[PDB]
């Protein structure tokens, strides 16, 4: 039909037929140092748990890594990146932690490490670049991050290109009492993967998870995504 | 602030299209922020500094300065957010 005709034209989608799909980095950070003055992310353990379980469903060889320093998350990345992606669809980046504001044109936002220096999301995209990752070349490189609070030159060539950042900052809980309960973002974009990710593509999946947000409140409704991608993305699901 | 002060306002902007030869309105570009260098069809944003260039018969100033440079401030403060992710969120 039309969404079949669409999920397969490797022309309009990114071909995601390899088992597994791909490598999925979860950077985990729930105690901080007290000297930060950063609280606790109580709950993220259970955001985390349903992140790792939804990637993993969706063929992602899933890597928990938790309570990294700033260096130690731009390690893990870096590492992540020098790895070969040879075999591999995808390449998805997940962060949860508390972040702050960090102006940039293309990809704004940082997220701390638990020892409370900052990792801007800038940095952490062009660490899957073209020529230290060449082997994630024309492959989607999807962020997604959860920190709590014509054509472009110089030489015309598009770029960003294939990379796909979903931004939050919305404090929300599932249960907005309890700060233990989770995140509303996470489970609302769970959610709407769980519902829809067989039939929809990316954009669609976070389109969805925008007009949920937008219900909700709004002020920050900052999931602010920073969409490269040159195809449509449909995940291999189960 | 903005990385070329000097044309943060529309007339200073408008200006550098004196002779345009492309399709792409010339008011349209200065009041999505964009000012010709004078070379090609080449433009850049006074704020975010953002360049485009190559542009496309109808193709609207904003929608590409919103698809390619969605952190920039002037962009946000003209459109808001909710267009800016909405313009990423239906390519
Ligand atoms: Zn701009």
């Amino acid at each position: 039909g039309a969404l079949e005709s669409l999920r397969g034209n490797a022309d309009l989608a990114y071909i995601l037929s390899m088992e597994p799909c791909g490598h999925c980095l979860i950077i985990n950070n729930v105690n901080f140092c007290r000297e930060s003055g950063l609280r606790t992310r109580t709950g993220s353990n259970i955001d985390c748990e349903k992140l790792r379980r939804r990637f993993s469903s969706l063929h992602f060889m899933v890597e928990v890594k938790g309570d990294l320093t700033a260096k130690k998350m731009v390690l893990a990345l870096l590492e992540l990146a020098r790895q070969d992606h040879g075999a591999l669809d995808c390449c998805v980046v997940v962060i949860l932690s508390h972040g702050c504001q960090a102006s940039h044109l293309q990809f704004p936002g940082a997220v701390y490490g638990t020892d409370g220096c900052p990792v801007s999301v800038e940095k952490i995209v062009n660490i899957f670049n073209g020529t230290s990752c060449p082997s994630l070349g024309g492959k989607p490189k999807l962020f997604f991050i959860q920190a709590c609070g014509a054509t472009p030159f110089q030489s015309s060539l598009p770029t960003p290109s294939d990379i796909f950042v979903s931004y939050s900052t919305f404090p929300g809980f599932v249960s907005w009492r309890d700060p233990k309960s989770g995140s509303w973002y996470v489970e609302t974009l769970d959610d709407i993967f769980e519902q829809w990710a067989h039939s929809e593509d990316l954009q669609s999946l976070l389109l969805r998870v925008a007009n949920a947000v937008s219900v909700k409140g709004i002020y920050k409704q900052m999931p602010g995504c920073f969409n490269f991608l040159r195809k449509k993305l449909f995940f291999k699901t189960s | 602030l903005p990385r070329n002060p000097s044309m943060a306002d529309y007339e200073a902007r408008i200006f550098t299209f004196g002779t345009w030869i492309y399709s792409v309105n010339k008011e349209q570009l200065a009041r999505a922020g964009f000012y010709a260098l004078g070379e090609g069809d080449k433009v850049k944003c006074f704020h975010c500094g953002g360049g485009l260039t190559d542009w496309k018969p109808s193709e609207d100033p904003w929608e590409q300065h919103a698809k390619w440079y969605p952190g920039c401030k002037y962009l946000l403060e003209q459109k808001g957010q909710e267009y800016i992710n909405n313009i990423h969120l239906t390519h």
